[PDB]
């Protein structure tokens, strides 16, 4: 389990929306349609996605040009 | 009943009535959960009816706080009785002394 | 006269008795204070409450 | 570079009790190291783990219901049902062995007064069951054992019965643990042989239901068997 | 009225995390039903949702395991009723214990000032993405420590922590043992030797 | 259901290198959980068979006190980086090393005389420092295998000899533990309420792998009570 947010904090502060961004790659994830970059501690899809998010490789652009190539794929 | 006590609640118990008590005292007949008879002895009566002291235990009936009472014999037969003992007791009490 | 009655009770006079654990069976420091008292049931059980 | 092996023998043969319910198990054998973990432990293995045999349930015919009574008993049903509950025995061929009693008459009711049946072990012949007041009272009724292992509540057994069930039947709680408490000693004991050797000695109340030796032996058995899992571990080769 | 509440009454776990919720096996299958019914139906044990219902209304023994497959790492959010301050609503990970009760943290309890004198407690459950993830990256009682009050971090290990570690750091004339040459791992052989 | 209780089977397990050991053992029955641990580390703790050193000799001034010497550290330091040495011995009880250096760098173990009975753990073990110029040192160390730690407080010290003041000899640890630990957690399965969880958290020095001593503690504690469950179990 995920210590602490402080430190996807350190890898992009903000705390006023990481609750939506967060909460939109869990909602990818949870909705179905998205798997799991991580290695399962068998915490669900919400905590990996805060470990998705303290990857470093998923933040606002991330989830826009992914959402947009997810779309003009579909 | 309590280890730790005062001695108050012997009197508090007898005068609460909550406890079955036994008027004119005697030697008992019949015991049972639902009644209780004594024969009263021939110290003191009255001469006319004759007759014996009846008592009607109450069984387990419903309180206004949604509790339990009920009434058990403490004697178990042929045992003189004075006037004034305990013979059943209440809820929460032990031989005429409050536990609860 | 509590100490002089729980002395001719054989109990140790200071109310202390030396106290294993149930757990580890090791011992723990410095006696401790034991006792019975008369404690109380109440209506606030949690089936009623909650 | 010292004794070596290990010390085995913990022995337990000699054992001495004052009554049936008390019991002395003398362990005269010890490492330096074994005196209070084999004691201090097997108790604990003894509690949380022991068979027993206690009052499972008792249906009667003259009480409909546990708070009804019968007319001529000067107790309820509930403290009739606890001292019932109190009864001890133990059973070899089966694990119910169902028993009734009946009797007219004014006393209290032994606890002999149940009718012999194959195995049946009464440690109690000086027990009090409810009582008769006077007249014609006649008390018949059919208490069944059932053996178990922990202690088992009415909730589950009426949760496990709760499909379907006659009205009437007397559920109760079961311990199901014949031994009460156990003590022993830490003294070291002096042998004019050897070195040091500690001994330990068990003064067990129980219910006189199985024997001393028998309980310090299941003991050992569960713990042992516990340990042969231990003996071998998952993966781990190289 | 709020919605899905237990309305439990404070036991203290001693045991576990500083955030988690000794949340019970009563009070919890009660209001995770649409959690039950909806795992049931995207793992495919269950056919359709009246068997669904049957299937939680006999409490088979298999939809406790799905149960706690559910509970680990769905929150629940904890609040005494005369609240103060922002802190008195926070976001524990539940784990069944077997009682009617729950075990909450009495470093937290002071921070929500509760006693266990029997004082009552609303015991809510949030709502998917926002609610549940909200109070994770947000209300966690680790994740929030400073009280922007006194402003120092409100933290309360008194009692039994006091007096423990007050028996734990202290010095005594002659006794036993002396000196120790063993410096690192003399705990374990020095004191449980 | 019946008389029998339940068989673990561990999944799980977990080390960093050989110097941490993380066992988890669920579930255990109720009352289960204190008895393992408690077991496995007042023994397992207390009692070990292996080696250690019984006794060190340094050049110069035999008495425990010295001072200068060119040894850069002091004497009680260097017996320190001694007794956190591990030393494989075979068959025989006692056996004698020595240590000599010369020239400039630090001290290695690894340099110590090598014996066809004696292995040694880490080439890395620093007893000294480089000491100035060339001071050439002289040591002659003696190991024996007891079952125990060696108490400084009690001791003979051979009455009137290397005797010196008080102590004497070297302190000795034989069992090759350093940390041992344990905790107990709830567990369920099914339909139970409640049930034991061991935690085995054991730090070990070396030489052993720890849970290779762990069995063994368990081969010695089902060694003592092997003829108590002998007339228990037919077979």
């Amino acid at each position: 389990a995920r210590v602490t947010v402080q430190d996807a904090v350190e890898k992009i502060g903000n705390r006023f929306d990481l609750v939506l961004v967060a909460a939109r790659r869990a909602r990818q994830m949870q909705v179905g349609g998205k798997d799991p970059l991580v290695p399962e501690e068998n915490d669900k899809t919400t905590v990996i996605a805060l470990r998705e998010i303290e990857e470093g490789l998923i933040n606002n652009q991330i989830l826009d040009v992914r959402e947009r190539q997810e779309q003009q794929e579909q | 009943k309590p280890l730790v006590g005062t001695g108050m609640e012997r009197a508090v118990a007898v005068d609460s009535g909550v406890t079955a008590v036994a008027k004119r005292g005697g030697v008992v007949q019949y015991v049972d959960a639902s009644r209780i008879v004594i024969k009263v002895n021939e110290d003191e009566m009255y001469p006319g009816e004759a007759g014996i002291d009846i008592y009607n235990l109450t069984k387990y009936t419903r309180s206004n706080q949604n509790t339990c009472i009920n009434q058990m014999p403490c004697v178990s037969l042929g045992e003189p009785v004075e006037r004034g003992d305990v013979l059943a007791d209440g809820p929460s009490t032990d031989l005429g002394e409050l536990a609860l | 006269e509590i100490k002089e009655l729980l002395k001719l009770g054989d109990l140790p006079t200071s109310g202390q008795i030396r106290l294993y654990d149930g757990r580890t069976g090791e011992q723990f420091e410095r006696p401790v204070t034991v006792g019975y008292m008369y404690m109380l049931k109440l209506n606030h059980l949690v089936d009623d409450k909650m | 570079q010292g004794s070596v092996t290990e010390f085995l023998k913990p022995r337990l043969v000699d054992i001495e009790q004052v009554s049936s319910t008390h019991a002395k198990v003398t362990l005269e054998p010890l490492e330096r190291g074994f005196g209070h973990t084999l004691g201090n432990a097997l108790r604990r293995i003894l509690l949380s783990s022991m068979p027993g045999c206690a009052v499972t349930e008792v249906e009667i015919d003259g009480v409909l219901h546990e708070y009804s009574t019968k007319e001529g008993v000067q107790e309820d049903i509930l403290e009739i049902l606890l001292n019932l509950k109190g009864l001890a025995v133990r059973v070899q061929g089966k694990d119910e062995v169902i028993l009734t009693l009946n009797k007219s008459g004014i006393g209290p009711v032994t606890a002999a007064d149940i009718t012999h049946d194959g195995d049946v072990e009464i440690v109690k012949p000086q027990h009090v069951i409810c009582h008769l007041t006077d007249e014609n009272a006649s008390i018949s009724m059919r208490i069944k054992v059932q053996r178990g292992r922990g202690y088992v509540p009415a909730s589950t057994r009426i949760h496990s019965e709760e499909d379907e069930r006659p009205i009437g039947r007397l559920l109760v709680d079961a311990c199901y643990s014949p031994v009460e408490r156990i003590a022993y000693n830490v003294e070291a004991a002096r042998v004019e042989q050897r070195t040091d050797l500690d001994k330990l000695v068990i003064e067990m109340e129980t219910n006189g239901t199985i024997d001393p030796e028998e309980a310090i032996r299941r003991a050992a058995t569960i713990l042992a068997e516990q340990l042969e899992a231990f003996v071998d571990l998952r993966d781990v080769r190289q | 009225r709020v919605d899905y509440s237990g309305r439990s009454v404070i036991t203290v776990g001693p045991y576990l995390r500083l955030h988690q919720c000794g949340l019970p096996k009563k009070m919890a299958l009660e209001l995770f039903k649409p959690f039950i019914y909806g795992k049931l139906e995207l793992r495919g044990l269950a056919t359709t949702i009246k068997a669904a219902k049957k299937m939680v209304e006999r409490e088979e023994a298999v939809v406790w395991d799905i149960l706690d497959e559910v509970i680990r790492e769905h929150p629940v959010l904890l609040n005494r009723a005369p609240t103060l301050h922002r802190l008195g609503i926070q976001a524990f990970e539940p784990v069944l214990i077997e009682g009617k009760a729950i075990q909450l943290h009495p470093l937290v309890c002071a921070a929500y000032n509760a006693d266990f004198d029997g004082d009552q407690m609303a015991v809510h459950v949030p709502l998917t993405l926002e609610a549940q993830l909200e109070a994770r990256a947000l209300m966690m009682s680790t994740n929030n420590i400073l009280s922007p009050a006194n402003g120092e971090p409100i933290i309360v290990p008194s009692q039994d922590v006091v007096l423990g570690l007050y028996y734990m750091t202290r010095d005594c004339v002659n006794a036993k043992g002396e000196g120790m040459v063993l410096t690192g791992p003399k705990e374990a052989e020095r004191l449980y030797r």
